[PDB]
């Protein structure tokens, strides 16, 4: 079992497992099911107005509570400083 | 009271016998009969050969 | 003891072998049903596990040349996320209380 | 005050108190980075002044990003490289193709026609060369292709190999899977694709000596020799390498491929003259190093075992006249002056282009160390006037010289 | 450089001042090593 | 990452590094703050035409 | 600006406080200003969560240092403490 | 070049700072004015709200390239590079991946589809075979309670459900991750539990009290 | 063939040979005394390609004593204390 994708040309020998190709699953009309309701559609509304700029960082818990805004805050600042995915760096100026 | 010199005034020193022989010559050189490598009569290399009999 | 050293360094690190991804972390979900004292038993598992990995990042830092990226980095950030519940579920019990 | 610009790139006379300026040791100029801060990029890691942020992304992108590689991808990278037999039977069709569509040379009368460049055979050969394991000298493959009778030959050989690889396969592949297969758990003769590799490799190393490309020939004749499994191709192979470094100058190596052509004798057919050859090329290699007795009797055996082939007679001739001339002058080659006079232009050559010259590559610009350059003074097998080990002093320790005015 | 030399070929004046400040340099770096201070050189832009 | 999907074949959906577009600023805002309530907008965005 | 951007050996620390200092420090001890403060006493004792988190559930990063233990048998190991 | 740079130079030159600096280079400061507009013109996706909202395109879907080269070409998409609004579609944008060489294995060249931009591919709707302009609509399940996004034409109308993303082929080990049976184990007693800490808390502030009560 | 050894001398007069040898060198090596260092002597961190250069490697031998500097120029409190 070969756990990426062969390459485009490769020919993969017998026996050897490869990941399944993406597909389509079941289809269905739109007049076969009759709750159908389109995404974000009242446009007019005025509830949709962000209460932060576009631009600040996403601090909070999946449910919306911030009794880790600040534990949150400092796992950022700490992998800023440091990431734990950070590879070999090129620079000149490394730590070691 | 010195002006700026045009192309012409800065070529006049090409025309002089100082300028030439300084940067416009070649050197008369031969092969080391025992070095096979170019050489100029009268300045030889560090080597028992060139040394005893210098070529 | 060095039995208390061993515990420092990654066993697969020492026998040059692979160190596998492990499954997951600790969610709030699961950790909500957790007494006191399960807790901060698993907290500190935790904690040992993470000075373990920070030694190994150091390491790996310190010789960057010789040897290259750390091996499954994603254990930091589990134990950090594990770590951060323990602290999200204690600090709710303590708000009730 | 302020006789120019006010930038500090500018090219005029500045004063502090109108145009203050911090300390800028070196910088780039207005147009790119110059060599003289490049120097600092490449050695300190930013540019001497400190203010330039160094950004090496590109740099990081071409090397680290490139040679990064997934180990599960690089697991099975290496399970599908392409069949060596096929990489080899296209590199020679394709090789065989770009000969045969070259052009024949036209011949003008009065002046000396310029050949057609080999444009579309560099790829090919070089695919051929390193399907292979054999280098061919681009100079060589000229001279053949303008020789009508050596580009024949070299047609002629390369379809013969094409042909035997495609009907039979790779002989040279064969033995080194079944020695590496050997190893994990005889010899053969010399096939007949092997047969027709060597004797191409011949023609083109041929070509390469009328070119006047000693060292490509004999790199050709080496890495050809490396096919032959026979005694006969084994013997002609090293009479050509002698012969070839004779040309090249290379005496050390023409005496032993000649003295091997010798020893493999009794195991030729009676017809070659290889070891003649081998002979002849173990006696000049002798003359040209200065030992002319040991010459003289090199040929004595080698006419003694054959009475007499052209070539050994010749070579006789040539040692007698010299022998005719050398007591007449010394009574000898004295020792000290052996294998010190130049011959052939070959090594004159090669002197002109890695000679040291007046000023640089001599002993007095720069010197090497462990594959580093360093100064004239800091030179570890020298403590001439000048260099830094006469003052290195006593170091604390002993006194170790007696003398008393310098260290 | 002999036909230079006899023509003029060059400046026909020289330096001066640096016979002097040559043995002041090296007596103030013997003053440096004696103060347990690295060397510099004399002249870093001047020159 | 890009050369590790671009030689594995994979897909990916999140971000691998978190992007602060703040660049630390946000530090700087107090925590409870929240942007206030706009009437009447100088804007025909809310308007949802599809055809000018 | 007052943020300091010197990284070097002779980082100074700043020793003048800022309101943003502890208006997060209230927000993050009990939620400031959605929940109301704890009393005083709970607030100076050590059932206050910070000080109880602290004691119970220590955050103290002692990491080793393998190159003083690694294939060396060594009377004085190197660690880095917090 | 270093070397052949300063052998070609003179010994008599020479260049200071080479191991030091006289300004301090900790202070961190902006870069080139070129090397900014590079960052910006490389890593566009650090824009915020640069990806592309609804996510409509999915592994599996059949599209059809609109514009630029392979323009016409349907195909089958691999890969979804989501923050950087691309796709990889199949035997579409093949390119050579050049791979250097290393101490044991020589340099090799590999094919691979390469990632497309988003803007430049459309749908093509199963049931017409055709460019469709696709819209995400709700749906909820009949015998599911939830209510799931999926893709409509509005052509003709053909409902495309979103495919999950889910790979189990790393495992974790075992010395190290503890069985669900066994982290699913409520041993939670909120009653007890919650009486020793209300009864510290109450001690710690009637004794606060009784001191103020004290100095008063 | 008995040439003269520093730890020999050291051995003969009682000098604490760590000490005799650094009577033969700069102070500022040995002890923490005001002395100027070049740059180049001074460790630079690893590049790629290179491995990391570390002032405690490349001169072992001139690192300061922290032992004999206190045992010579730092005065003790045990003879100081009056109680
Ligand atoms: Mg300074
Ligand atoms: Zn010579």
């Amino acid at each position: 079992y070969m756990p990426f994708r062969p390459f485009h040309g490769w020919t993969v020998p017998n026996g050897v497992r490869t990941p399944p190709e993406p597909t389509l699953g079941p289809t269905a009309k739109v007049e076969d099911v009759k709750d159908v309701q389109l995404a974000e559609p009242a446009v007019g509304d005025a509830s949709h107005q962000r209460k932060l700029p576009k631009h600040f960082p996403v601090v909070q818990a999946s449910d919306g509570s911030s009794l880790l805004r600040e534990e949150t805050i400092a796992c950022m600042e700490r992998e800023r400083r440091l990431p734990h995915n950070m590879g070999k760096l090129y620079s000149y100026h490394r730590p070691y | 009271p010195k002006r700026k010199k045009n192309p012409m005034q800065l070529r006049r020193k090409v025309y002089g016998l100082h300028f030439k022989e300084k940067y416009l010559k070649m050197e008369e050189w031969y092969y080391c009969p025992l070095c096979a490598e170019p050489k100029k009569p009268g300045e030889w290399c560090r080597r028992e050969d060139c040394r005893q009999i210098k070529p | 003891s060095a039995a208390a050293f061993y515990e420092f360094v990654d066993n697969n690190f020492l026998n040059n072998k692979r160190p596998p991804v492990p499954g997951g972390s600790w969610t709030v979900e699961v950790l909500r049903n957790k007494s006191l004292a399960d807790l901060q038993h698993i907290w500190f598992l935790l904690l040992k596990e993470r000075n373990m990995l920070k030694s190994m990042k150091e390491h790996y830092l310190r010789h960057q040349e010789e040897l290259g990226a750390m091996p499954a980095p994603s254990r930091l950030k589990m134990i950090d996320e594990s770590m951060r519940n323990i602290k999200r579920v204690v600090k709710e019990r303590d708000e009730e209380a | 005050y302020q006789r120019g610009g006010w930038s500090p790139g500018s090219k005029h006379q500045k004063h502090m108190t109108l145009n203050p300026t911090l300390y800028l040791y070196r910088f780039p100029g207005p147009h790119g980075p110059g060599p003289y801060t490049m120097k600092y990029w490449w050695t300190l890691g930013c540019f001497p002044t400190g203010m330039e942020v160094p950004f090496r992304l590109h740099e990081f992108l071409s090397t680290y990003q490139q040679e990064h590689v997934p180990v599960e991808v690089e697991e099975w990278l290496r399970c599908y490289i392409k069949d060596p037999l096929s990489e080899l039977v296209n590199a020679s069709n394709d090789f065989f193709k770009a000969v045969e569509v070259y052009p024949e040379v036209e011949s003008a009368r009065g002046y000396k026609t310029l050949q057609p460049s080999i444009a579309p055979l560099l790829v090919p050969m070089k695919k051929f060369e390193e399907q292979l394991g054999v280098k061919i000298s681009p100079v060589g493959l000229r001279s053949v292709l303008s020789n009508p009778v050596l580009k024949d030959r070299f047609l002629d050989d390369l379809f013969d190999y094409k042909s035997y690889v495609e009907k039979g396969g790779s002989t040279p592949h064969r033995r080194l899977a079944r020695s590496r297969f050997e190893g994990s758990l005889p010899a053969e003769t010399t096939a007949d694709d092997e047969r027709s590799l060597i004797l191409l490799l011949t023609t083109i190393s041929e070509g390469c000596i009328n070119a006047g490309n000693y060292s490509d020939a004999a790199s050709v004749l080496a890495d050809a020799l490396m096919f032959c499994h026979d005694p006969d191709s084994q013997a002609t192979t090293h009479a050509n390498i002698s012969f070839a470094s004779l040309l090249n100058a290379d005496f050390k190596g023409a005496e032993y491929n000649g003295r091997e052509a010798a020893l493999l004798q009794p195991q030729v057919k009676p017809t070659s003259t290889a070891c003649a050859r081998g002979y002849v090329g173990w006696a000049a290699a002798a003359a040209y190093q200065d030992d002319f007795e040991k010459a003289e009797a090199i040929v004595k055996d080698g006419l003694t075992l054959y009475v007499g082939n052209e070539h050994l007679e010749k070579l006789a001739n040539k040692l007698q006249a010299l022998r005719e001339e050398q007591p007449s002058v010394y009574k000898q080659v004295p020792r000290s002056l052996r294998e010190s006079r130049s011959h052939l232009p070959s090594q004159q050559s090669r002197g002109l282009l890695s000679g040291s010259g007046k000023g640089f590559s001599n002993e007095f610009d720069w010197v090497e160390f462990k594959n580093k350059l360093y100064p004239s003074k800091m030179d570890p097998r020298n403590n001439e006037m000048g260099s830094v080990f006469r003052r290195v002093g006593d170091l604390g320790s002993f006194i170790s010289t007696s003398r008393s005015m310098e260290r | 450089s002999q036909f230079l030399k006899r023509t003029f070929v060059g400046g026909m004046g020289y330096n001066v001042k640096r016979p002097y400040r040559i043995e002041i340099r090296m007596e103030h770096d013997k003053k440096r090593r004696m103060r347990r201070r690295n060397i510099g050189c004399r002249r870093m832009m001047k020159s | 990452v890009d050369r590790e999907v671009l030689l594995t074949g994979k897909s990916v959906w999140e971000c691998p590094i978190h992007i602060d577009h703040t660049c630390g600023g946000s530090k700087t805002v107090p925590p409870h703050a929240k942007k206030p309530v706009r009437y009447m907008d100088a804007g025909i965005a809310n308007v949802g035409v599809t055809d000018i | 600006p007052p943020v300091n951007d010197y990284f070097g050996r002779s980082r100074i620390w700043n020793p003048i406080a800022c309101k943003l200092g502890y208006v997060r420090k209230k927000a993050d001890e009990w939620g400031w200003p959605n929940k109301p403060p704890p009393p005083t006493g709970l607030r100076y004792s050590q059932e206050f969560f910070p000080f109880f988190f602290e004691r119970y559930f220590p955050d103290a990063e002692v990491r080793l240092l393998l190159d003083s233990v690694l294939n060396n048998e060594t009377k004085r190991p190197v660690f880095q403490i917090p | 070049r270093l070397e052949l740079l300063e052998s070609m130079r003179h010994p008599r030159e020479r260049d200071f700072y080479q191991d030091h600096t006289y300004h301090n280079q900790w202070l961190r400061r902006d870069l080139e004015k070129h090397q900014k507009q590079q960052l910006a013109a490389r890593y566009k996706y650090f824009a915020p709200d640069f990806e592309i909202s609804p996510w409509i395109w999915y592994p599996g879907d059949i599209v059809e390239v609109v514009s630029g080269e392979g323009i016409g070409q349907r195909g089958t998409i691999i890969a979804v590079i989501k923050y950087k609004n691309e796709i990889v579609v199949q035997n579409i944008n093949v390119q050579d991946v050049v791979i250097p060489a290393s101490e044991s294995r020589p340099e090799q060249i590999v094919q691979r589809e390469h990632p497309i931009s988003v803007t430049r591919v459309r749908h093509v709707d199963p049931s017409t075979n055709e460019i469709c302009n696709i819209e995400m609509v709700k749906v909820r399940n009949k015998e599911t309670g939830e209510m799931e996004e999926k893709r409509m034409s509005l052509e003709s109308g053909i409902l495309m459900s979103i495919p999950p993303v889910n790979d189990e082929l790393e495992v974790g080990d075992p010395l190290k991750d503890t069985p669900i049976q066994d982290a699913d184990e409520a041993t939670y007693d909120r009653e007890a539990e919650q009486a020793v800490l209300v009864d510290k808390r109450l001690e710690a502030m009637e004794e606060h009290f009784v001191q103020s009560l004290k100095q008063s | 063939r008995g040439r003269f050894n520093m730890d020999e001398a050291a051995a003969a007069l009682q000098l604490n040979p760590a000490y005799a040898a650094a009577l033969y060198r700069p102070l500022n090596y040995t002890f923490h005394i005001r002395g100027q260092l070049y740059p180049a002597q001074k460790g630079r961190p690893s590049r790629p390609g290179s491995l990391a250069a570390s002032q405690g490697r490349m001169f072992p031998l001139y690192q300061r004593n922290d032992r004999l500097d206190k045992e010579l120029f730092r005065l003790n409190s045990r003879g100081l204390t009056t109680e």
